[PDB]
């Protein structure tokens, strides 16, 4: 089943934005539809969400700005391999 | 008035273990920022003592250790040594202030050295200062421990209230204390009494010196 | 070795301005953030301002906000603090200190400090000391003699005896601060009473803030 | 007149490709890089923290400009004049996001397709916390033939807790100073551990300053070190456009200065895991057998816990050993997974955890395989050998179930024995041994010049063996009389 991941270093966490990674071999039109599905489900529950990007070419999936309340909902979407909470990177 | 709170002072005898606490809040220590500790020897710049809650720089003895828990941190010193006498400051970033702020500082005192009674020497006004129409009596107090004295001045046998200014006791390079006291008089006052006295009380014993205009 | 040397300190009147500098050497200055920390005499450390290696993080303590401006010049390995609208409460030793720039990923300790430069803000102008002899008493073991250094500002004064040739038995006491806001101290030396009257004793008082040197010979009454 | 760091990567006997930089904005007008680096129109960065940001004082270009200069600057660069394309994924305050970095990596993948297929290097001079998605994006790019180089991190910590540092297929670079010691940065410094592939100059590195178009400045950090290795990769691929990532990684490892670093700087339990390598240019535009050692993560205290060490896809696993500091282990075995051979170490029921240690080699046109025999209860122990003709024994493994105990493997009677056999043109291997009566702490034996260590092992029957592993071409057996057994090969 689909797992959730977040940065172990708590202050580097950026909650509220998530990369939803879909199972490999998922096609662009499927990622596109899954993103719109999540939006419609969240909207029915009173949540505004934003699709920021739909990935294709490297990984299949999408970038979504939404409340963490919706994670359980998102983890049940079709094709979902896992979901990762955004986090910071820094110049070295 | 500091964002991080430390006890004003701590003390121990050589060989003992003492601790110094540092308490902050959810905007600094409780927000996941590390506490760093600095030692400042009298009349020097601060130097790094503990970094990242618990790490010792090269050159810092393992007698020193640190820890952090929740919104507070603690510095511990085992096998206390004389050279540990110093001020200690904790530090942490505070996200509401956007700066790495300091605790108020803890003064560490190393105890246990033998009692020593003060040497007192007292100087009358110089004739040159009298020509300049001033008079200053100079009471010098040295080599005493512990470092608390009270000074009283007598005109003949009566208490002199006004014109007195006394320093706070301060450590000499030999690790005992020194202080001084100045009595300002008009030349006329100086000449109109039979004598003046500096009385220094230390641990319930009084040492007295007297000078006369004669 | 790794080193920081701040300069530019001085005496100034309320409302005035000073520019402190801090020169770095012995390390890769352009990868370190820099900081000013100050300490009023007898008081605790107070963070003043911080600037990151590329100057993209800059911040100020509330107490100096709008009056002080920090900046740095990596090509010159230098850190600056422009202080305007100075107040009495800004009187303090100012230290610079470095911390490696982790770009907010981590806030490291200030691991190297300079020795500090002194800044006094006072409505009072500098005043050199009056020096008076404290003559040895009329009495054979040791005798005490010294000199009284009156009414100067600001600190410090230094005292030596016979131009540094006499160091044993010398005790120069910490100054008292007078209600008037001026300082006085005493320096005493303990000497063989048998030497009185053949050996000459001269106390050498130096007060650099006012550019005053005074030499006073101290003789028996 | 030559910067110490440029001299340092240059060997005694000292010769098309695009380098992508994901970092801060850069000053492309600078004399060091002008006309050779192109600013792509990619940028995805978070807002600066406005309470500390003063735009007029800020030098937004400082970090990226210096790094472009270290890679390809005409006077102070490693691959002078090399071609670069920059993407902005860090803001003026040196901060970016995993998500922005992903979108930047996708952009590079996009360019690689519509552009003339050629070697490309991607330099990632940044780090965040371990990220599954970021590591996965990097792996996917690496399998498309991209060479990714990244900073190990500046936190004096285990690089496996950071990304992309912890991505196995990414070349992860720690930083050393002019004395070849690990760089300290404030009270911290270069990261270390098994996820670091090698170190490179990273202190006091002279390079382009965005102050002005001819200005230079010195900087320190694992970013600078990674930039050195990106320059080295670029010069290697410029001379051999066909070089693969696997081949390039093995060459970087092979031609680095060995053992110049004092490992005392690292915490004790990281010293065996951290490669003692400082990068250098191969003295050569350009046959031999390359192998590297790959440590797995610790297994964990569980009684049934196992560790796994894997090789890169283009590599063959020629042998497999294991190590436990407590000494309580049940050996190791070579298994098939996804049609690939992996190295699996098994933990003892009283142990705190084991490492699996793989030996990974580039053996063109090789057909390797594992052959196993179960426990025997014989005086000659349990034995297996490579029956097929032309199949050579490259390594032996042994795992057991109980707790208390040419071209042939011999193990304990109670243990299963595993043999790695390979068929490859002109492959020849031989065995070397060395025993010591009083094991002072470790027994070692090394392969002669010209041979490559493929297998490292201890003779069975001993109670005080902690494990065995290859360090370059030396076989190291760790005891708490013991014999170290090396298998050495070459291709004639
Ligand atoms: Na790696």
């Amino acid at each position: 089943t689909a797992t959730f991941h977040r940065c172990a270093k708590d202050p580097w966490r950026l909650p509220g934005t998530y990369v939803v990674v879909l199972k490999e071999e998922t096609h662009l039109s499927q990622s596109e539809r899954t993103a719109r599905r999540l939006q419609a489900q969240a909207a029915r529950r009173g949540y505004l969400t934003k699709i920021l990007h739909v990935f294709h070419g490297l990984l299949p999936g999408f970038l979504v700005k939404m409340s963490g309340d919706l994670l359980e909902l998102a983890l049940k979407l079709p094709h979902v391999d896992y979901i990762e909470e955004d986090s910071s990177v820094f110049a070295q | 008035e500091s964002v991080l709170t430390q006890p004003p002072s701590v003390s121990g005898a050589p060989g003992q273990r003492v601790t110094i606490s540092c308490t902050g809040s959810s905007s600094n220590i409780g927000a996941g920022y590390d506490v760093h500790w600095y030692q400042q020897l009298p009349g020097t710049a601060p130097k790094l003592l503990i970094s990242g809650n618990s790490n010792r720089p090269s050159g810092v003895p393992d007698r020193f250790s640190g820890s952090k828990s929740g919104t507070s941190a603690s510095l511990a010193i085992t096998g206390l040594q004389a050279e540990d006498e110093a001020d200690y400051y904790c530090q942490s970033y505070d996200s509401s202030l956007s700066g790495s702020v300091f605790g108020g500082g803890t003064k560490l005192t190393v105890l246990g050295q033998p009692k020593a009674a003060p040497s007192v020497t007292l100087f009358p006004p110089s004739s040159e200062e009298l020509q300049a129409n001033k008079a200053t009596l100079v009471c010098l107090i040295s080599d005493f421990y512990p470092g608390a004295v009270t000074v009283a001045w007598k005109a003949d046998s009566s208490p002199v209230k006004a014109g007195v200014e006394t320093t706070t006791p301060s450590k000499q390079s030999n690790n005992k204390y020194a202080a001084s006291s100045y009595l300002s008089l008009t030349p006329e006052q100086w000449k109109s009494h039979r004598s003046y006295s500096c009385q220094v009380t230390h641990e319930g014993s009084t040492v007295e010196k007297t000078v006369a205009p004669t | 070795e790794v080193q920081l040397v701040e300069s530019g300190g001085g005496l100034v009147k309320p409302g005035g301005s000073l520019r402190l500098s801090c020169a770095a050497s012995g390390f890769t200055f352009s990868s370190y953030s820099m900081n000013w920390v100050r300490q009023a005499p007898g008081k605790g450390l107070e963070w003043v301002s911080s600037i990151s290696s590329s100057s993209s993080y800059i911040s100020y303590a509330d107490s100096v906000k709008g009056r002080f401006t920090i900046s740095r010049d990596n090509a010159k390995n230098s850190l600056y603090l422009q202080m305007n609208s100075l107040r009495a409460e800004d009187t303090a030793v100012y230290f610079c200190a470095r911390d490696y720039d982790f770009w907010s990923a981590y806030y490291d300790a200030f691991d190297v400090w300079g020795q500090g430069t002194m800044v006094t803000v006072s409505s009072a102008s500098t005043k050199g000391p009056s020096v008076f002899p404290l003559a040895p008493s009329s009495k054979g073991g040791t005798a005490a003699l010294g000199c009284l250094v009156k009414d100067y500002f600001p600190e410090p004064v230094t005292v030596s005896w016979n131009s540094g040739a006499l160091t044993s038995g010398v005790h120069t006491f910490p100054a008292v601060l007078q209600s008037s806001g001026l300082y006085s101290l005493s320096s005493v030396v303990t000497v063989p009473s048998s030497s009185l009257g053949t050996q000459t004793y001269i106390c050498n008082v130096n007060h650099k803030p006012s550019n005053t040197k005074v030499d006073k010979k101290v003789e028996p009454k | 007149s030559i910067p110490w760091n440029l001299e340092r990567i240059t060997p005694p006997r000292y010769y098309l490709v695009e380098v992508y930089l994901l970092d801060t904005s850069i000053q492309s007008d600078h004399r060091e890089i002008e006309g050779r680096v192109m600013v792509t129109d990619f940028e995805n960065v978070p807002e600066e923290d406005g309470t500390r940001f003063h735009r007029q004082a800020s030098k937004c270009d400082s970090h990226g400009t210096h790094l472009a200069g270290v890679v390809s600057g005409r006077d102070a660069g490693v691959a002078k004049g090399a071609s670069m394309r920059s993407l902005r994924v860090l803001n003026c305050q040196g901060k970016g996001t995993v998500s922005g970095t992903l979108i930047g990596l996708e952009f590079i993948r996009k360019s690689q397709l519509v552009q003339p297929v050629g070697p490309l290097v991607v330099l990632l001079p940044l780090a965040g916390g371990y990220s599954r998605v970021l590591n996965a994006a990097c792996q996917r790019l690496a399998r498309a033939g991209v060479v990714l180089v990244t900073a190990a991190g500046n936190f004096r910590d285990d690089a496996c807790l950071y990304s992309p540092a912890s991505a196995p297929e990414v070349i992860t670079v720690g930083a050393t100073n002019a004395q070849d010691q690990p760089v300290t940065l404030g009270t911290l410094g270069t990261n270390f551990g098994r996820c670091v592939d090698l170190f490179a100059p990273g202190e006091d590195i002279i390079g382009a300053s965005s102050d002005c178009s001819t200005c230079f400045v010195s900087q320190s950090g694992t970013s600078q070190a990674a930039a050195h290795v990106a320059g080295i990769a670029a010069m290697m691929l410029s001379a051999e456009p066909e070089l693969t990532l696997a081949e390039l990684r093995q060459r970087l490892i092979h031609f680095s200065a060995k053992d110049v670093i004092n490992e005392a700087w690292f915490p004790e339990d990281q010293r065996v895991l951290t490669p003692n390598l400082v990068a250098a240019l191969p003295p050569s535009t350009h046959w031999q057998l390359f192998c590297r050692t790959v440590w797995s993560a610790h297994s964990g205290p569980t009684r049934m816990a196992t560790a796994i060490a894997r090789c890169a896809p283009d590599e063959e696993l020629l042998s497999c050993s294991s190590f436990s500091r407590s000494g309580k282990r049940r050996g190791e075995r070579m298994e098939a997974q996804g049609g690939k051979l992996v190295c699996r170490a098994h933990n003892a029921f009283g142990g705190e955890g084991v490492y699996a240690i793989a030996r990974c080699c580039l053996l063109p046109q090789a057909a390797c395989s594992v052959h196993t025999a179960p426990p025997a209860e014989a005086s000659m122990g349990t034995r297996v050998h490579c029956h097929q003709q032309g199949h050579v024994l490259t390594g032996c493994s042994s795992h057991w179930e109980v707790e208390d105990l040419p071209n042939q493997c011999v193990g304990h009677r109670e243990a299963s024995i595993h043999a790695s056999c390979c068929h490859a043109p002109g492959l020849e291997c031989k065995v070397k041994e060395h025993g010591i009566p009083a094991p002072q702490g470790q027994v070692t034996v090394a392969c002669e010049e010209g041979w490559t260590l493929t297998g490292c092992s201890a003779l069975p029957g001993t109670s005080h063996v902690l494990g065995a592993y290859a360090v370059d071409n030396t076989c190291v057996v760790r005891s708490r009389a013991v014999t170290a057994v090396a298998i050495c090969c070459r291709s004639r």
